[PDB]
RNA sequence: ACCUCGAUGUCGGCUCAUCACAUCCUGGGGCUGAAGUAGGUCCCAAGGGUAUGGCUGUUCGCCAUUUAAAGUGGUACGCGAGCUGGGUUUAGAACGUCGUGAGACAGUUCGGUCCCUAUCUGCCGUGGGCGCUGGAGAACUGAGGGGGGCUGCUCCUAGUACG
RNA sequence: GGCGGUCUCCUCCUAAAGAGUAACGGAGGAGCACGAAGGUUGGCUAAUCCUGGUCGGACAUCAGGAGGUUAGUGCAAUGGCA
RNA sequence: CGAAAGCUAUUUAGGUAGCGCCUCGUGAAUUCAUCUCCGGGGGUAGAGCACUGUUUCGGCAAGGGGGUCACUUACCAACCCGAUGCAAACUGCGAAUACCGGAGAAUGUUAUCACGGGAGACACACGGCGGGUGCUAACGUCCGUCGUGAAGAGGGAAACAACCCAGACCGCCAGCUAAGGUCCCAAAGUCAUGGUUAAGUGGGAAACGAUGUGGGAAGGCCCAGACAGCCAGGAUGUUGGCUUAGAAGCAGCCAUCAUUUAAAGAAAGCGUAAUAGCUCACUGGUCGAGUCGGCCUGCGCGGAAGAUGUAACGGGGCUAAACCAU
């Protein structure tokens, strides 16, 4: 998954979340939209 | 959606078809595909043209809100998915016939057709129609009458 | 230009190390323009492991040949009261060069002495004293500490999955 | 440190609205000229542009009109000067 | 009692000389200072764009580039006009301070001035403010000015000349305070009331990222049923036209109408060689009361890797023993 400072959606499936202290992106879609360290 | 403003239209145009019409039929097109109205509308077409309609609107809250105005037969039709369909000139008529042909055409549900408002009551496929015209059948009456 | 000019030994090697992780190998993952074999990239990981030679004073680098790999850095560019003394700066000499000349050069060239019996701290070992509440001989408990932690290849699975 | 540059005088800035004020800070001049380019007396008023005008043009001289010192000052810069 | 590390000049720069500042003596005026009032010059801060430069857009348009041998041109462009910025060496404006002078009261151990006897000192440092230099880098460097250290101990800032509070003649096992503090190490609130944070944030860091969370002003849609789910549909001219080997809603260009309607873009995304195929917008149904997303603000989250050993509150520890207010 893409790691990053800025994470943003990308798709319109792409869709944040919060998990433990760290934000991310799920995409139901699109594997490459996977994103961390928000 | 549009304001009141909007919502009062389809009211005050709907009504005036109860207000100045000829029968009522039903429908609930779980399923309705547009091959499905694209027919009815040629349906409508023999039927006239733009004298019939089923403007979908079954909330209660719209083609009932044209009900406790006639037809208050409807209160009871008007719950889960219709289909309302007015005639302004022609019989009584065939609109009637080809909703249970149609509709045992597979053709989606019919309500089990909950039937409405010529009389004031509720449902069964009649023909009773469209012979309309068929006042031959009353000049058959005579000939025969007089001869046999 | 703040410390050291009533001295704070400088490159490189040798011996011995020790930490960090921005991880070279081994381990666990996501994505892959991931079929498989195999790569790429990001994340997690510092437990252990992490080349012999040719040339040169070298570090380095190039080259040969290995290896799972031949990691990047800090430690007075770790380590001369541990070794070396090849480089670099003693007096000798010559070349080129500059200079009238004495002489001079991050130009080159051949040659030259690195001392110290360890008081203290530290550290590796090994005893003496007293304590532990009468004295004594054994056997223990285990708070705690240290050590160790690498990996190749062949065969079977199987010429199967995949292609 | 050497090599370079600098070393006296004038002008602006740095200089914080009296004076003064440093740096191998930013920019420029001087080491003269003039017996008239000094004294006084009388008189005079610029640059630039528009319009018209032979040769004449973007720019010679003439005319009017704007303008009002944006010109001039023996040489730098500053402050002055009708 | 009490300096200076400055000015000036110096084969001078870590020396020296005069002046400046220290001290001792003598003599002299309401002499000197602070505040108030009156009288002054100013071109700094700031602002402004007429001037001197610089600068953008609009308008007007001298002049430059191609075409002929003076005409001509889908090239660039001063002035003046209108609008908008910029200046240490710009000023048609312009402060606060500061400085000079006059008057007046209080206070001050003559604090003033002069003359004479003795000096030291002419390496300063950091801090605040205004600046040059450097990178608005340096515990850098160079002026101005105030403060302190130097030559000043004491309390605070964990430890820390230069910061904060404060000027130690001697004694006191009295008291009140300053900065800074008050759960334990450790003197004093486990104080009161109202809020915030869940991060050990407090107790290191940016652009930027994000349904963390508190507060405020306004707005949209809602029982004629909203927001989200779930059922349905999501169509015809028609592959719009163009352009492409192929552009059929969806590579590009231009258009984006018209039907049928409950609604359905000549299409918001997936997909395709192109079609095909899957969704969305939109509407009908179900459901049954709230719901959507911008503005302003408080506190927090990521972003955040280092070398002997926790080692970025002094420690313990803290959810108040953190932050805001009273
Ligand atoms: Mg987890
Ligand atoms: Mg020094
Ligand atoms: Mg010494
Ligand atoms: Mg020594
Ligand atoms: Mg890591
Ligand atoms: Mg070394
Ligand atoms: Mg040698
Ligand atoms: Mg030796
Ligand atoms: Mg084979
Ligand atoms: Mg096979
Ligand atoms: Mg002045
Ligand atoms: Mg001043
Ligand atoms: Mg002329
Ligand atoms: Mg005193
Ligand atoms: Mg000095
Ligand atoms: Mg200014
Ligand atoms: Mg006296
Ligand atoms: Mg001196
Ligand atoms: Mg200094
Ligand atoms: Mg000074
Ligand atoms: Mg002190
Ligand atoms: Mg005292
Ligand atoms: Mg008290
Ligand atoms: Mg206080
Ligand atoms: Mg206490
Ligand atoms: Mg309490
Ligand atoms: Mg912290
Ligand atoms: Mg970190
Ligand atoms: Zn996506």
């Amino acid at each position: 998954m893409k790691v990053r400072a800025s994470v943003k959606k990308l798709c319109r499936n792409c869709k944040i979340v919060k998990r433990d202290g760290v934000i991310r992106v799920i995409c139901s879609a699109e594997p490459k939209h996977k994103q961390r360290q928000g | 959606m549009a304001l009141n403003l909007q919502d009062k239209q389809a009211i005050v145009a709907e009504v005036s078809e109860v207000a100045k019409g000829a029968l009522s039929a039903v429908v609930a097109d779980s399923r309705g595909v547009t091959v499905d109205k694209m027919t009815e509308l040629r349906k409508a077409g023999r039927e006239a043209g733009v004298y019939m309609r089923v403007v979908r609107n079954t909330l209660l809250r719209r083609a009932v809100e044209g009900t406790p105005f006639e037809c208050l037969k409807d209160a009871f039709v008007g719950p889960t998915l219709i289909a309302y369909s007015m005639e302004h000139p022609g019989a009584a008529a065939r609109l009637f016939k080809e909703f249970a042909k149609a509709n045992a055409k597979f053709e989606v549900k019919a309500a089990a057709f909950e039937g409405e408002l010529i009389p004031a009551s509720q449902i069964d496929r009649l023909a009773t129609l469209p012979t309309y015209e068929e006042a031959i059948a009353r000049l058959m009456a005579t000939m025969k009458e007089a001869s046999a």
